[PDB]
């Protein structure tokens, strides 16, 4: 019972641009055993409408999985990935860069 | 298209 | 799943018998050739898993899994292989046969002796049998086409001592208006058959 | 180019909870075609690629069949293991398995592959050869001797080198304007000031398909480098950075859908 | 190593039936098969430890099966047919390759009245044959037996014999088209005319005949036709 964890992304789909419609990704890769949480955030508050992967490994038997939201990038909102895991004694927050 | 056949560990 | 063997085989002692099987599912990974004597049960003679041919003794198992399809040829046929040979193919976890094909391993009748022979009861010597013998392995007894007149099969005796096969068929009636001249007239029988007095 | 077919299955059980949890993902390449989930309502075998929608009822009655009976398979793997191992019924544990096949440009066979990990470690794995086994331990020593007895690997082999190959290459036909295809990746260079002294570069990879790239800082690799990530539309992204004042003294992009590789400058 | 419990059953048209299977202890796979004469095992259910997982569909409801601790399993037929009348075959299995048991025979039949144990005749060979060939052949004939579950052996001198021994594969019917006719089998013992023409060789047709058991209900006035034995003798004749 040998723990790993995650590496996350948290990006868009096609390149940001205020007012044109697009996906935000959180890709939760390279974590062991596959018991994890993942939040898309705006402004702090949880987004209802996500997506996500069915459950598959890497080589290495990693889990990997992607959460992705249809979002509209404005220039006042934030958007984040909120993780949790048995390996992160806190839950990581992972803030949207738009060059990232 | 997935293996008939199964084998028990 | 279908499976698909054949109809009855005689092959001579000595000579090699061959076995053919078709299944239905490409998809298939497990083959096998079970031999089921009278009154028993299918027993494992040999599996074959990789297209090619498989040798074990006198047995030759073959496999083309593009073809779909699996034989068993059996090199200098003995009496022990009389029994009827049951191709098997997986579906799924599971062994799915075919029909079966009797094989009947025929002796080699060096000096053909057809005769027919009355026999009477130990016991009561009202009662008799009509006991044909001593006949070719190509000679076929066409069995009870009368109500009252019962015909049993062809069958071979070794008599291991004296080095010595012979094929028997056994014929009676309930019927007083009974004669073993007129017991073998439904089978094709030959006109050099003794017929004793 | 040389093209593949894997099947990945996940087994945890939730001895509170209730019964095992049972997830299979099937691939071709890196595009995925096939899901089940024991959790979802279907308790069907589900598309996920639009070239695998075109099989008919057979082909999903029977793909739904074998799912289910790999998953009944896992249930009893979980317990063997849990017996194995001398682990309480009180504690979860993860089985993985994974199949499959590669061909090359000719669609002819090249490698097999049938192994297993129990709790994120190695268990069993088909050897190269497709002959012979890789038990991890004396506990996975038990299943290859079952396995030897049994003669699994001819069974697998014949799975592996024939009927994974046939049905590889009728869904590289089957969907052969998205497996076949080469998405070329759309290529940009970002600069951002990390001080008044230094500065940051970042070579970008955007809508390539398929998976693998290669960029380099040119040749300099000692850089900033990311996993690279779905971008969810059946395409992958990935960037590489580096840390003056000089930064015009350039980033190297090799992939299967450029012809001769790109290179980069500020 | 499979082992099936009982190997022979009769029972009235309308009653039910439990047979027993004792596969091999680490085989965790388990087959019900149904076989019937000129015909291959026709697959019934299968068991993955004490999960049913596949059951035939064409299979009715009358028909259940079921291995409580996934070792030893039981089969099933309530309200019986005649047309349920074959063997019952238990596979197990590790893997994929089978390992039968020695199967359940049942009969189902119209009435436990349709049941009879055979008559038992020894033939004594032909002066005829004796002359021409130098061999006699001793003939026995079991008639009117029902059920067809017999077992035909012959005893000489106490010792039982299988050499120049030939009995046919399956017994006939003493009237085809018929619901229950009763059947007949025939057997052939081959001597030397040295071996026959000894007074003090003793002969013996004996035939096994598997009928109704002693918790069976009898009511006719004709012995209770219950597994028996039944033989026919006779000495050599040196005249
Ligand atoms: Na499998
Ligand atoms: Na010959
Ligand atoms: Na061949
Ligand atoms: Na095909």
């Amino acid at each position: 019972m040998i723990q790993r964890t995650p590496k996350i992304q948290v990006y868009s789909r096609h390149p940001a641009e205020n007012g044109k419609s697009n996906f935000l990704n959180c890709y939760v890769s390279g974590f062991h055993p596959s018991d994890i949480e993942v939040d898309l955030l705006k402004n702090g508050e949880r987004i209802e409408k996500v997506e996500h992967s069915d459950l598959s490994f890497s080589k290495d038997w990693s889990f990997y999985l992607l959460y992705y939201t249809e979002f509209t990038p404005t220039e006042k909102d934030e958007y984040a990935c909120r993780v949790n895991h048995v390996t992160l004694s806190q839950p990581k927050i992972v803030k949207w860069d738009r060059d990232m | 298209y997935l293996q008939p056949r199964t084998f028990l560990l | 799943e279908v499976e698909q063997n054949s109809g009855p085989l005689s092959v001579p002692e000595g000579a090699i018998a061959s076995l053919n099987c078709t299944y239905s599912d490409r998809g298939s990974q497990s083959f096998f050739w079970y031999r089921q004597y009278s009154g028993k049960s299918p027993e494992l003679i040999m599996f074959i898993y990789s297209n090619g041919d498989k040798e074990d003794g006198r047995f030759t198992a073959q496999l083309n899994k593009a073809s779909q399809y699996v034989s068993l040829l059996i090199r200098d046929s003995q009496p022990s292989d009389s029994a009827t040979y049951l191709c098997a193919v997986n579906r799924d976890d599971k062994i799915i046969f075919g029909k079966g094909t009797r094989l009947h391993i025929l002796p080699n009748i060096q000096n053909p002796d057809p005769a027919v022979y009355q026999l009477r009861d130990s016991k009561s010597s009202d009662k008799s049998v009509c006991l044909f013998t001593d006949f070719d392995s190509q000679t076929n007894v066409s069995q009870s086409k009368d109500s009252d007149v019962y015909i049993t099969d062809k069958c071979v005796l070794d008599m291991r001592s004296m080095d010595f096969k012979s094929n028997s068929a056994v014929a009676w009636s309930n019927k007083s208006d009974f004669a073993c001249a007129n017991a073998f007239n439904n089978s094709i029988i030959p006109e050099d058959t003794f017929f004793p007095s | 180019g040389s093209h593949s077919m894997r099947y990945f299955f996940t087994s945890v059980s939730r001895p509170g909870r209730g019964e095992p949890r049972f997830i299979a993902v099937g691939y071709v390449d890196d595009t995925q075609f096939v899901r089940f989930d024991s959790d979802a309502a279907s308790q069907r075998m589900e598309p996920r690629a639009p070239w695998i929608e075109q099989e008919g009822p057979e082909y999903w009655d029977g793909e739904t069949r074998k799912v289910k009976a790999h998953s009944q398979t896992h249930r009893v793997d979980l317990g063997t293991l849990r017996g194995y191992y001398n682990q309480s019924e009180a504690g979860s544990h993860t089985v993985q398995r994974m199949y499959g096949c590669d061909v090359g440009s000719d669609w002819r066979f090249l490698r097999g592959y049938h192994q297993y990990a129990y709790d994120g470690k190695d268990y069993i794995a088909l050897k190269e050869d497709l002959r012979s086994w890789t038990a991890a331990d004396m506990a996975a020593q038990t299943t290859k001797h079952k396995w030897e007895a049994a003669h699994v690997a001819e069974q697998l082999r014949a799975y592996l080198e024939g009927t994974c190959v046939e049905w590889l290459r009728r869904y590289l036909e089957n969907g052969k304007e998205t497996l076949q295809r080469t998405d070329a990746p759309k290529t940009h260079m970002t600069h951002h000031a990390v001080s008044d002294h230094e500065a940051t570069l970042r070579c970008w990879a955007l809508s390539f398909y398929p998976a693998e790239i290669t960029l380099t800082w040119q040749d300099q690799t000692q850089t900033e480098l990311v996993e690279t990530r779905p971008a969810g539309d059946g395409t992958f992204q990935k960037w590489a950075a580096v840390v003056s004042g000089q930064e015009q003294r350039t980033c190297h992009v090799q992939h299967e859908g450029l012809p001769k590789p790109l290179t980069l400058r500020w | 190593g499979v082992s099936q419990n009982p190997r022979h059953k009769i029972t009235k048209r309308g009653q039910n039936v439990t047979f027993r299977c004792d596969p091999i202890s680490e085989h965790n796979r388990l087959y019900w098969y149904r076989q019937t004469l000129g015909q291959g095992p026709e697959f019934l259910t299968y068991f993955q430890n004490e999960a049913q997982l596949e059951k035939s569909r064409l299979l009715s409801d009358r028909f259940s099966a079921e291995r409580p601790k996934g070792s030893f399993s039981t089969l099933e037929i309530q309200r019986t047919e005649q047309g349920d009348s074959a063997m019952y075959l238990c596979a197990s299995s590790p893997d994929i390759e089978q390992y039968f048991g020695p199967g359940t025979r049942l009969t189902v039949t119209e009435d436990l009245k349709n049941v009879f144990p055979p008559e038992v005749a020894v033939f004594e060979p032909s002066e005829a044959e004796i002359s021409h060939t130098q061999k006699a052949t001793l003939v026995c004939l079991a008639t009117g037996f029902y059920p067809d579950h017999v077992e035909l052996s012959w005893w000489v001198n106490g010792k039982e014999v299988h050499s120049g021994v030939c009995t046919d594969p399956q017994p006939l019917k003493e009237q085809p088209a018929l619901n229950d006719s009763r059947y007949a089998l025939s057997s052939r013992l081959r001597v030397s005319a040295t071996f026959w023409q000894n007074p003090r060789n003793h002969f013996r047709c004996q035939v096994q005949f598997y009928g109704l058991s002693e918790n069976d209900e009898w009511t006719q006035d004709r012995a209770k036709p219950v597994t028996q034995i039944v033989s026919a003798e006779a000495w050599g004749r040196a005249d």
